[PDB]
């Protein structure tokens, strides 16, 4: 004799594929264009809801990932196209007087601001935006379009809350220990997230979030090798890196008022970019990561390290902004040591050789060629280490590499923790009412 | 906002005011505030079809039929918690969305129109 | 080589990949597509 209610119950807790928004809080990139950020103290802690995520496949990433190119491309608008310049260049090395030997002094025609007039000058480049035809070619040339970037905003990661819209939920679970995914038990919503900051790089996190207690490696697949295979780092490694390159920046107008900017000459020490890492740390670092692998290789397993095998230095080295520069520095003395059998495997600073480039291309979007302003002083900019992607490569023995080139993996590292629901708020719960 | 849809069962019901108030409260960012008052629409669309006008913690007159999990309700309706008797009764709401429209709003609409 | 009688071989200049360097070739085009002004 039962019969059928009506409510407005709380169990909404479906599959969200939906958009979202920001609130991230000058006219830098990110343009403030969210709302006002709210105190938001509202982490409204829930009592014995097991709920399994999955990091692997959710559209927070693909948003993510489809957000910052279109905001970045957006502050690209405005900004000088400058090609003109795509023309015979023609070079030669610095000349020193004498003495043996990454500059190229070239000699160079341009137009003005009025059409007609022509202007002959020289500026400085350095080796890898540039291509032998003596004649010497811009390295984009094939098929590009150069951009210059306007000289007023800067490429700081500025963070970025995020908030749901007016009728869903963001989830988060303050559990530990994660293999990725994991029922989670305790959880807590919230209406707005933390800030999370616009960083980018290959090989190597910075800047980012901590680990609770150790290394937590993340994958789908570890007998996959395809996979690439997430370390989270529990304590961050102080890098110091720098151009140390006294350096004159002198300004043109290549025609009806365009401003451009070229590297004029430097005041004379000749130095290479890069980076310090303290010796003692990094060590203490690798042993916690061998101290995991065992547990999920075996206790008989050498674990080898290597570099990246080839393709572009994009691909191989670290890329890396700073301070509106974008290096690339090779990391060779990072992955030289080979741990073995997983049974009984200071002031000091290794220091690596750090490459300049000006001539970018962002995510792979050929086509799109994005120039650097040289800038003038000298460059210092420090960051921790939080992130780390391993490649296992195709006996026990097992080598590993730093993979990487994805950028929605760097996302995926440090948004792992929440998850969307849909809200559908109806029940019908039967009684003896029949009234 | 939320709160309390962990652990309890019934209880839970008492606490259904504060799920509405809070609730509904370029162009990409636009697609919101459209299906998001698309939502509270189209259930409000249906709900004054189910007889329960407005916000009533109601009962209809149309029976539960027993045969949609036949499983101790007056036992399960405080313990056992929601989330899991909702995967439970989630093959059988179309069913009742078709004798939500036909027990009470088919025959009883046309009833008190007699006199 | 010789014949009686669509098309018009055309020479042609044009710009390169590079500004300055110009580009002497030549291509095939309708009738309807091209006016006298040879
Ligand atoms: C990981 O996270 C760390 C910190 O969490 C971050 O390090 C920070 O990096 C930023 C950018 O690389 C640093 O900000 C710059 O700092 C320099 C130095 O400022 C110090 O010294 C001056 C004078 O000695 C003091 O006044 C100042 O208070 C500091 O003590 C500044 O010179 C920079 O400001 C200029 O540049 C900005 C962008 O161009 C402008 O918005 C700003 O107005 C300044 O511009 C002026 O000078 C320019 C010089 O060329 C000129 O071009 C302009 O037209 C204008 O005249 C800037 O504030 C910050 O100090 C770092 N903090 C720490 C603790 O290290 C890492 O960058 C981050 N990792 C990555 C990859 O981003
Ligand atoms: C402008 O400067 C750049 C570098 O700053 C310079 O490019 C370099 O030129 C040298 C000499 O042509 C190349 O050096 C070669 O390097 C290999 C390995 O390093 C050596 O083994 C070579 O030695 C053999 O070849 C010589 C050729 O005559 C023989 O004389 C010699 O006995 C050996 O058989 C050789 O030293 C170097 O490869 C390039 N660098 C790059 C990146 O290509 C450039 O030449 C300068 N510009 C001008 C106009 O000189
Ligand atoms: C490239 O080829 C095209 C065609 O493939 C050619 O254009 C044609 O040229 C001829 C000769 O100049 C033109 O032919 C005329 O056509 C009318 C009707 O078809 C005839 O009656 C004309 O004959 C009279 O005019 C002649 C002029 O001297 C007299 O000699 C003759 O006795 C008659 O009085 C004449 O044959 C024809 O009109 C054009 N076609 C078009 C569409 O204009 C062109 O000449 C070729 N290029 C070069 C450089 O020769
Ligand atoms: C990267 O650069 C930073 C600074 O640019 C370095 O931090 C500096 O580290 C040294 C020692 O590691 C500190 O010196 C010590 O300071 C204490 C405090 O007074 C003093 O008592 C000691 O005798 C010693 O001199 C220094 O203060 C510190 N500076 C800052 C600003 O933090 C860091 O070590 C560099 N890391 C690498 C890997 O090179
Ligand atoms: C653009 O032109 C340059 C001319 O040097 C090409 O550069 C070389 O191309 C060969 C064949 O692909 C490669 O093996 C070399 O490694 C290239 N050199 C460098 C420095 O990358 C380049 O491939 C051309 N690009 C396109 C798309 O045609
Ligand atoms: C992880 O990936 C590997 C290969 O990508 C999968 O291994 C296959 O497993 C089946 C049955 O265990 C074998 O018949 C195949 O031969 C294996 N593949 C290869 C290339 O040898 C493995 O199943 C994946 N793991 C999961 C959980 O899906
Ligand atoms: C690149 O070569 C040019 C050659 O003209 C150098 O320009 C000359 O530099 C000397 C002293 O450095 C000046 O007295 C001349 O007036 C400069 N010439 C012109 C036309 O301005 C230039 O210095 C070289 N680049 C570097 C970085 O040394
Ligand atoms: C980064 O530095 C390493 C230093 O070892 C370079 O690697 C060597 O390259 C030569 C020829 O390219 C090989 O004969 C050696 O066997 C390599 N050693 C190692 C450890 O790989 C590497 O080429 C450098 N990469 C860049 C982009 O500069
Ligand atoms: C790198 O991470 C360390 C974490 O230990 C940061 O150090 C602390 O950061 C918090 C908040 O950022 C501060 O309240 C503490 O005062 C910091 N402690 C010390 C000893 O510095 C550090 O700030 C991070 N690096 C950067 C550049 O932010
Ligand atoms: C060396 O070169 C510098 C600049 O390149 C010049 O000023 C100087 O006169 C030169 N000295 C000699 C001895 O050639
Ligand atoms: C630049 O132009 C001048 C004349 O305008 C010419 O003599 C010179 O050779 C040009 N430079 C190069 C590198 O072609
Ligand atoms: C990872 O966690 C899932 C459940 O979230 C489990 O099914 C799987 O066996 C776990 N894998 C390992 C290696 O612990
Ligand atoms: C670079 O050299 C110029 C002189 O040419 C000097 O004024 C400036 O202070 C130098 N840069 C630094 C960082 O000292
Ligand atoms: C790191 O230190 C351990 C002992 O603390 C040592 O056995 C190991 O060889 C060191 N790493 C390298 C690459 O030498
Ligand atoms: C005829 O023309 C073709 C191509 O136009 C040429 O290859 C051939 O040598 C010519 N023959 C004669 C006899 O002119
Ligand atoms: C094409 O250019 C060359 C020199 O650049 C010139 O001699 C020739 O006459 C031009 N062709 C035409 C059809 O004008």
């Amino acid at each position: 004799n039962l019969w059928v209610t009506v409510y407005y119950g709380v169990p909404v807790w479906k599959d969200a594929e939906t958009t979202l928004f920001c609130a991230s809080d000058h006219n830098v990139w990110a343009t403030h264009a969210c709302v006002p950020t709210d105190p938001n103290p509202q982490e409204i802690h829930l009592e014995n809801v097991t709920e399994e995520f999955n990091m692997w496949k959710n559209n927070m990433v693909e948003q993510m990932h489809e957000d910052i190119i279109s905001l970045w491309d957006q502050s690209l608008k405005p900004c000088v196209k400058l090609t003109p310049l795509c023309v015979t260049l023609q070079c030669t090395n610095v000349t020193n007087n004498i003495t043996d030997d990454e500059l190229k002094n070239c000699s160079f025609n341009m137009t003005t601001e009025l059409r007609d007039k022509k202007q002959k000058v020289y500026s400085l480049f350095y080796r890898l935006d540039v291509v032998q035809i003596k004649e010497y070619r811009l390295i984009n040339c094939n098929t590009s379009a150069i951009t210059q970037a306007c000289p007023k905003v800067s490429f700081e990661p500025i963070p970025i809350h995020y908030c749901a819209p007016a009728g869903f939920a963001i989830l988060k679970c303050k559990d530990k220990k994660f293999n990725g995914t994991g029922p989670c038990p305790s959880v807590s919503t919230v209406q707005c997230t933390h800030g999370i900051k616009p960083v980018v790089s290959t090989q190597l996190l910075l800047n980012g979030s901590l680990a609770e207690e150790e290394v937590i490696i993340r994958s789908e697949n570890i007998t996959n090798n395809a996979k690439n295979i997430l370390v989270q780092l529990n304590t961050p490694v102080q890098i110091n890196c720098t151009r140390p390159n006294n350096n004159t920046v002198k300004s043109i107008r290549i025609g009806p008022g365009q401003a451009f900017y070229y590297t004029g000459d430097i005041i004379g020490d000749i130095r290479q970019a890069h980076c310090n890492v303290s010796k003692a740390t990094w060590n203490e670092t690798l042993g916690k990561v061998v101290k995991q692998l065992r547990k999920h290789f075996g206790n008989n397993t050498i674990i080898r390290f290597a570099q990246s095998s080839g393709g572009d230095l994009e691909v191989t080295t670290h890329s890396f902004n700073c301070g509106g520069e974008f290096f690339y520095c090779n990391t060779s003395g990072l992955f030289n040591s080979t741990w073995i059998s997983n049974t009984s495997v200071s002031n000091d600073s290794i220091t690596l050789p750090c490459r300049i480039k000006q001539i970018i291309n962002m995510w792979q979007r050929i086509g799109q060629a994005m120039y650097a302003p040289p800038i003038q002083g000298v460059i210092r900019c420090v960051s921790n280490i939080t992130g780390l992607i391993l490649t296992r490569d195709g006996s026990t023995t097992e080598t590993f590499r730093p993979g990487g080139g994805d950028m929605r993996d760097n996302w995926r590292s440090e948004l792992y923790k929440y998850k969307v629901v849909k809200i559908e708020p109806l029940g019908v719960a039967p009684t003896r009412c029949k009234r | 906002f939320l709160g309390a849809a962990g652990s309890t069962m019934g209880a839970a019901s008492m606490t259904l005011t504060v799920q509405a108030r809070n609730l509904l409260s370029g162009i990409k960012q636009l697609q919101a505030r459209v299906l998001a008052v698309e939502h509270y629409l189209r259930d409000q669309q249906l709900l004054g079809i189910w007889g329960c006008s407005g916000k009533l913690i109601c009962c209809t007159n149309v029976p539960w039929n027993s045969s949609w999990s036949n499983r101790n309700l007056s036992e399960i309706w405080d313990n056992m918690t929601w989330l899991q008797w909702d995967k439970e009764i989630s093959n059988y709401t179309q069913i009742i969305y078709g004798l939500l429209e036909e027990s009470q709003n088919q025959q009883e609409k046309n009833e008190q129109d007699l006199l």
